[PDB]
């Protein structure tokens, strides 16, 4: 609204609401490939099954 | 630990000294100062006087 | 699937019977037609958009014709019974570990190579009898072989008791210790399953596999500890998966050799048959050759797919009108 | 065929790789119990 | 404690419903108040240096409103049994060394990274009964723990004979062996103990734990001795504690915010709430929208408590009056 | 604790150390004499 914490800018020329606010927003992609899953071998204990 | 026997080559409860009445004249004698735990946990001896 | 062909193979779908080409309204139609002169038989079948003819099949030059039921098209589940080797102990001793491994022997690939252990195990206690051994290990070979993470089924595990020795109790990666509740089980059964399919891209294949035994010590000796034994199959696959694999490769004899490759222009068929309904096979394969000196034969074979209720109604109905109109002793099954 | 190498006197469960000697009995390791001679 | 706000939390103390205004004199005091159409809502409580209306709620503006039975805020201390199971062995084997390693966790931390271990050992004899093991095991609990001179203890031992099953015998660390005199315990029971609190500065907070065992040796196998099974807990914490740290809070988005910081120079908030009762809790949550330009919602929260009696009785006044003036339906609970 | 390693056979009494075999007799060496194992 008016002041930008996340800066430290004091006036707006570009006001997104009144309310005196600030709120920041991040986006992020990611991702993980696994190629072979018959190339990793496990032993789990079987009360973490579910 | 039946799974490991104790030898003389390594611990040396019995030791070779020099002495008059004997040529094979022979010592005993040991002592525990440390254990080691599984996992890297060693435990060494320190002994106070003042205990 | 793709299938071998004796130099041609072209399928019809026999969904109903008209009896002559002007009635040849609905698709998925046959009519066999023959002249009076029984020299030459053909079948008008309704495609999805118009009639549509085989070819003329010279009745003189036939090799042979038999139709089969749905039941000959059908896998069973082999199915292997685990128990314990009374030989060895009848009753599971108090220290040992009890491992039994299932090796099966087409884990993705197609060869005998590519195979996949699982495993089942249980810690024999003192104080357990032959029943509670049975309820912990197909609990422990369920939460292997039966989970919510593999990716293919592997296998279906059931417990048989005393008391009804016929009727199979399922057991799950879910499946607790107080759900299964007798203490008279005498067998644990490992039967295989039936693999994921996709039309004309995923064929119909299984894993086959052999419950092996790890060795446990009884006395100073190391007594391999069980015995594995078949026992008649009783859950087998249906037909029309087969069948619906069957059509879709046959189609493109008559068609476009191509289904699919190349996507923003592709010449649709549509196909008629019911990957959930069972079906009949019939299959009259024959040959064409010339009065000359060229004695070398050119071998064909047509198949009709009809629709199978258990009483075979449509096939034999199917044969029925084929032996009248064309003068051939097609056996009917 | 299964080798046991030593012996050890114990009013506890001394192994399983040994004889458990009490007072008058031998007791061994066999099928998960301890069996008695005689 | 601090606690995590929807851009506002205000919170009123609801002693005694007066009719209406005039009437609230002493300080508590409190009175729904609303217009004859049912557009605003607001409520008039006396503060101590006065009267206080509160947020006018608009009341085509609400997002819920709730209300807790003050017995949904009590925490329940987690009991364990420490029993030898019959699987392993009934009786205490002659020559093997009873540990019990009782596992804690966040312990002057916050984390469950922070974890202590408090333990207790019995070497058993050749005519140790199991009801004398449980007699020795809790006195040896009882010298590991529960020696804090400092502070009160982590957890409280007790004991159940047979003959009662019902009224647990306490151990402490002053209790010796010819203190309990009984010859048939069962069980130990491992409660826990209810943290320190402040107003303010320390909120409730509590130290988890489990019990558990370390091997010994029965057929030559090592076997864990014990099992800790849960039982479904007896002794509660009040709602005292949780509410006087609520009204800390929510004071200070009305009133003073440096609380108790410049020590001589404060301004001394009385506080309404006591800790050495329980209260109900009333929620109204709602917001504020703008005309023309400033459609973007300030959304607040109004807090209501009133003491229960166990009956429910001062809260339902409280809605009951609620819902006549303002028409809101509110469960009554 | 005590750990017997050898068993002798002998018409008479071997050490302490070890175990007694004879004639169908077992004795090892406990609470000061030679005990018969049945
Ligand atoms: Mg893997």
């Amino acid at each position: 609204g008016i002041r930008n914490p996340f800066t430290g800018q004091k006036g707006n020329p570009y006001m997104s609401f009144d309310e005196d606010s600030a709120v920041i927003h991040r986006m992020a992609t990611l991702g993980v490939c696994v190629l072979d899953p018959t190339r990793t071998m496990s032993l789990i204990p079987a009360i973490l099954q579910g | 630990w039946t799974t490991f026997v104790l030898d003389n080559n390594s611990t040396r409860v019995v030791e070779k000294v020099q002495s008059r009445l004997h040529s094979n004249a022979l010592s005993a004698g040991f002592q525990f100062v440390e254990y080691k735990a599984p996992n890297g946990v060693r435990v060494r001896l320190d002994v106070d006087p003042f205990y | 699937m793709v299938i071998s062909i004796n130099q041609v193979r072209q399928l019809y779908v026999a969904k109903a019977l008209k009896a002559n080409t002007a009635a040849l309204t609905t698709a998925g139609d046959i009519v066999p037609k023959a002249d009076t002169a029984k020299t030459t038989l053909y079948f008008q079948s309704m495609s999805p958009a118009g009639i549509v003819a085989s070819d003329k099949i010279n009745l003189k030059h036939v090799l042979y014709a038999k139709a089969t039921p749905s039941e000959a098209l059908a896998h069973k589940l082999v199915r292997y019974s685990v128990t314990l080797d009374a030989d060895v102990s009848a009753t599971p001793v108090a220290g040992q570990n009890y491992i039994l491994r299932l090796a099966f022997r087409q884990y993705i690939g197609l060869s005998e190579e590519d195979q996949y252990f699982k495993y089942g195990e249980v810690i024999a206690r003192s104080g357990m009898t032959a029943s509670d051994f049975y309820k912990k290990m197909a609990i422990s070979l369920a939460k292997n072989l039966e989970n919510k993470t593999e990716s293919t089924p592997l296998v279906n595990i059931y417990l048989i008791s005393a008391a009804a020795a016929s009727t199979d109790v399922p057991v799950t990666s879910a499946t607790k210790e107080s759900d299964l509740t007798a203490t008279d089980y005498n067998q644990i059964i490992i039967e295989e399953t039936e693999q994921p399919w996709v039309l004309g891209m995923m064929p119909q294949a299984f894993i086959p596999f052999t419950p092996q035994f790890l060795t446990i010590t009884v006395d100073g000796e190391d007594r391999l500890w069980g015995v594995a034994t078949v026992v008649t199959p009783t859950k087998t696959v249906p037909d029309g998966h087969l069948i619906a694999d069957l059509e879709y490769f046959c189609m493109g004899a008559r068609g476009d050799i191509y289904r699919g490759m190349g996507y923003p222009n592709i010449i649709k068929t549509t196909y008629l048959v019911d990957p959930g309904a069972v079906y009949d096979v019939l299959d009259i394969h024959y040959f064409y050759t010339g009065s000359n000196e060229s004695v070398q034969k050119s071998e064909k074979t047509i198949t009709l797919v009809a629709v199978d209720d258990g009483s075979h109604t449509a096939m034999n109905a199917l044969i029925g009108a084929i032996n009248t109109a064309s003068g051939l002793t097609i056996a009917t099954l | 065929m299964k080798t046991l190498r030593t012996l050890k006197i114990s009013p506890n469960a001394p192994d399983i790789n040994s004889v458990w000697l009490y007072k008058g009995t031998m007791k061994y390791f066999n099928n998960g119990e301890w069996e008695t001679i005689g």
